């Protein structure tokens, strides 16, 4: 791939087919997820506004990546399971393994658990879908669970939160969340990085481990594993991230990227630049973060983009981005390029204190926000497909589009 | 359009006694909300908030609010932008939509004493409000 940093227009991005209307609705919540030639999708359909419209139909689908004609590649749904209930599931999150995808999900009566805490039953749902369905196929092609052993420590609560997550062997780990009682979080204000920072005060980092300060529960990322090998209802484990750079519980992902597992969580309060690293261990989950200095996302006016400094807020965009070369440490993602509004979608090349390549995917007044990235080989070439929350004013539709980018070999115009 | 930046200092004759600052955004426009640093007079703070219409009436904020202004660094200008749209870094699931009105006042009094401030303040004594009327004209 071009090693090089250039202004010369190599990124030739492409608008693929979607995954899968009615004027008024926005497609919203979106997930993608991709292994091994394969793809899970989620999204939920509102009448309405995007973030209050009624829920109209959840889908939950997976199918194949495949070289649509001309060499480039393209997602082609296989197989669509549709809940009874599209108010009740919520946060979705995928791990492929050995010819079905797994998908695991939070079941609420009271809204959003990230919003309602205190009253969320904690209960959870797996649904595994065939890549590969058979004609009359029943069970192999669709089967659900709910999850009833749920091992989880010290937190009242744990929830699947991120798109997707990873395989060892069949171990499934999925991105989470832990709800602790305040009360009981352990945290040394002298550790909160404030030497740089004249404003800011010691309790700035521990206040702002909740959506509020006041909040009755603080948010920890970290995976929820699931062992295959137990049997048909395997337990589920929490394990909580490390405290190095603790940044507040939001979504984020693990991907295995040539060989090992890399973790990206979203910064979603004032550690606002990338938030992503090679894994040294899974278990207990310690994450070698980068200490990258150029790439960040939109805030509000507390934590705006490029913000460092340690500041009582949660706010922010899920803007991930895929390790492409290790040696040399490239990566590839699509981010916001705005202080604190949602617009101009722009797919970057980057290592840690330099943009490498990029390539605007729209307009600058282009509305956007979440961005989900995943890279992967077609015919021997590095391509990355990107699906990007997306619209222009005037339009009656809301929905995702996908990107497909092929990482140029030479940095020649 | 990128609209006129609003200046959220006591000395803004666009704040009126009676209505405070009503303005028409459009779908796709953009709007900065500043307080400035201190340079003429003392710094002034203040936390903002967006809140409902009997809230706007009755110059009262919530524990459950949180500002989307905390003007509290008196050498640095603090600015807050707003896109009128469907997207944005907010998790509260708070967005604009045409026909619809939205209300942004600060029940705090202008001293630092009186940032947090619950009831009444400047939304009351100064009418510092701004009602967006967003889509409509
Ligand atoms: C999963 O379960 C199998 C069978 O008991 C066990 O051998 C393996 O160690 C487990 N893997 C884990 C915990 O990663
Ligand atoms: C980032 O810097 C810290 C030292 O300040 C170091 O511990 C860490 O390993 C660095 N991360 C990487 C990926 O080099
Ligand atoms: C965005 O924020 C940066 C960092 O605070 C600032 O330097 C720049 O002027 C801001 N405005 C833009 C990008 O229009
Ligand atoms: C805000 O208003 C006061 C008068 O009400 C004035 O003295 C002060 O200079 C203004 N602040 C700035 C920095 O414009």
């Amino acid at each position: 791939i071009c090693l090089q940093k250039t202004s010369n227009q190599i990124l030739k991005p492409k608008l693929i087919s979607y995954t899968l209307g009615q004027s008024g609705t926005c497609i919203t919540d979106p997930l993608l997820a991709m292994d091994e030639g394969y793809f899970a999708y989620s999204h939920l359909e509102r009448i309405g506004s995007c973030s209050r419209g009624v829920s109209k139909q959840r889908i939950i689908g997976v199918g194949e990546v495949l070289d649509r004609g001309d060499e480039v590649p393209s997602l082609f749904m296989t197989n669509v399971w549709t809940p009874p209930n599209p108010n009740t599931v919520y946060h979705c999150s995928a791990v492929y393994n050995n010819e079905f995808y797994y998908v695991l999900c939070a079941v609420s009566t009271v809204g959003d658990p990230i919003l309602n805490s205190t009253y969320w039953s904690g209960s959870l749902m797996m649904t595994r879908l065939a890549v590969k369905p058979k004609s009359n196929g029943g069970g192999y092609n669709q089967h659900q669970l709910a999850l009833r052993s749920i091992e989880k420590g010290r937190y009242d609560k744990v929830m699947p939160y991120g798109p997707s997550g990873i395989k060892q062997g069949d171990t499934l780990y999925f991105p989470a969340v832990g709800f602790l009682v305040r009360t009981e979080f352990k945290y040394n204000d002298s550790n909160c990085p404030i030497t740089k920072c004249q404003y800011s005060k010691p309790e700035n980092c521990r206040l702002s481990m909740g959506i509020r300060p006041n909040s009755h529960y603080i948010l920890r990322s970290g995976l929820l594993k699931y062992n295959l090998s137990d049997g048909e209802n395997p337990k589920v484990v929490f394990i909580e991230i490390s405290d190095q750079r603790l940044s507040i519980g939001s979504p984020s992902k693990i991907y295995d990227s040539l060989g090992q597992p890399v973790f990206y969580q979203a910064s979603f309060s004032w550690d606002t630049m990338i938030k992503f690293g090679d894994v040294l261990t899974v278990n207990p989950l310690v994450v070698n973060w980068r200490n990258n200095t150029v790439i960040s996302r939109p805030g509000q006016s507390q934590c705006p983009r490029f913000n460092t400094c340690p500041e009582i807020c949660w706010e922010g965009v899920y803007n991930d981005a895929f390790l492409i070369d290790r040696i040399n440490w490239i990566s590839a993602g699509v981010f916001l390029d705005s202080n604190q509004t949602a617009e101009n979608p722009v797919f970057t090349v980057f290592k840690d204190n330099e943009i490498l390549y990029r390539a605007q995917l729209a307009s600058e007044d282009t509305n956007a926000q979440k961005t989900i990235t995943n890279c992967f080989l077609l015919k021997n070439k590095i391509w990355c497909i990107s699906l990007v929350e997306i619209y222009d004013t005037g339009d009656n539709v809301i929905r995702p589009k996908l990107f497909a980018v092929k990482i140029p070999e030479q940095c020649t115009h | 359009i990128v609209l006129e930046p609003i200046y959220w200092n006591s000395s803004n004759s666009k704040f009126l006694p009676g209505q405070g600052l009503v303005l028409y955004p459009q779908i796709g426009d953009k709007l900065d909300i500043i307080c400035p640093k201190v340079d003429v007079g003392q710094y002034e703070y203040y936390k903002v908030y967006m809140v409902d219409k009997d809230q706007a009436d009755r110059c009262t904020i919530k524990k459950e609010n949180t500002p989307l202004l905390n003007c509290a660094k008196p050498d640095q200008d603090i600015k807050f932008t707003i896109k009128f749209q469907e997207f944005s870094p907010n998790l509260w699931g708070l967005e604009f939509q045409k026909n619809k009105d939205y209300y942004i006042i600060s029940t705090s009094n202008g001293s630092l004493e009186g940032l947090d401030n619950q009831e009444g303040g400047v939304c009351q004594t100064r009418a510092m409000k701004i009602l967006m009327k967003v889509g409509h004209h």
